[PDB]
């Protein structure tokens, strides 16, 4: 028996930490919703 | 129970003690968040019942008491923001400039962000704080590190 509680507001914030890197993927997604990498 | 916008916590008591399966958001009066967080079962919010509404495997999404009112679109530039979720931790902004997946339907912004399985369903916001889309359906990379599709509905 799932619930919900309330964590926080949805908001932009300035000086929120900048991290990650943008990698470009060829990727597939199958009829179960999975993605998988093309290569 | 709580219907006031913003960013919650799914919770299951199925497990040991109770467990942070996922995350979502309640936007003019639906809960949006992944299927693989709920499996398309029905959620309590106090003494309240919240019943899936709309849900697709393949989108791996889910909305509760009404249709998806999500649609805000990343603009393909500009840096966004993962508002992470993590099982026992405080919500928190992440900045992060997005990748792209590129599918023979289309290319996808990505997001180059490690937080465990029960953060899926966080969501992405662009500058005016709008949601994107939700953080926790990707892939693993030649490398160990995870890479989520920005996955964003249909408002009908
Ligand atoms: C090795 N790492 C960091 C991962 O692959 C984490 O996996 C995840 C992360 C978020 C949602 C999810 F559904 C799974």
């Amino acid at each position: 028996d799932m619930y919900i509680e309330r964590a926080g507001d949805i908001t932009w914030e300035k000086d929120a930490e900048v991290t990650g890197n943008s990698p470009r993927l060829d990727v597939a997604l199958d009829e179960s919703g999975d993605f998988s990498l093309v290569e | 129970g709580e219907t006031t916008d913003g960013v919650y916590r799914v919770m299951t008591r199925r497990l040991l003690g109770s467990t942070q399966v996922g995350v979502g958001v309640m936007q003019e009066g639906v809960f949006h968040t992944m299927w693989h967080v709920t499996k398309g079962a029905a959620l309590r919010s106090g003494e309240g019942r919240l019943d899936p509404y709309w849900g697709d495997v393949k989108q791996d999404l889910v909305s509760y008491c009404g249709p998806w009112k999500l649609d805000a679109a990343w603009d393909g530039l500009s840096e966004v923001q993962l508002l992470a979720v993590p099982p026992g931790e405080r919500a928190k902004n992440i900045q992060t400039l997005p990748g792209i997946f590129k599918t023979k339907d289309g290319d996808i912004g990505a997001v180059a962000l490690d937080y465990p399985a029960g953060t899926s369903g966080s969501p992405i916001l662009d500058k005016c704080g709008r949601v994107i889309g939700l953080y926790g359906n990707g892939v693993v990379i030649k490398n160990g590190s995870y890479v989520s599709a920005i996955t964003q509905g249909k408002r009908e």
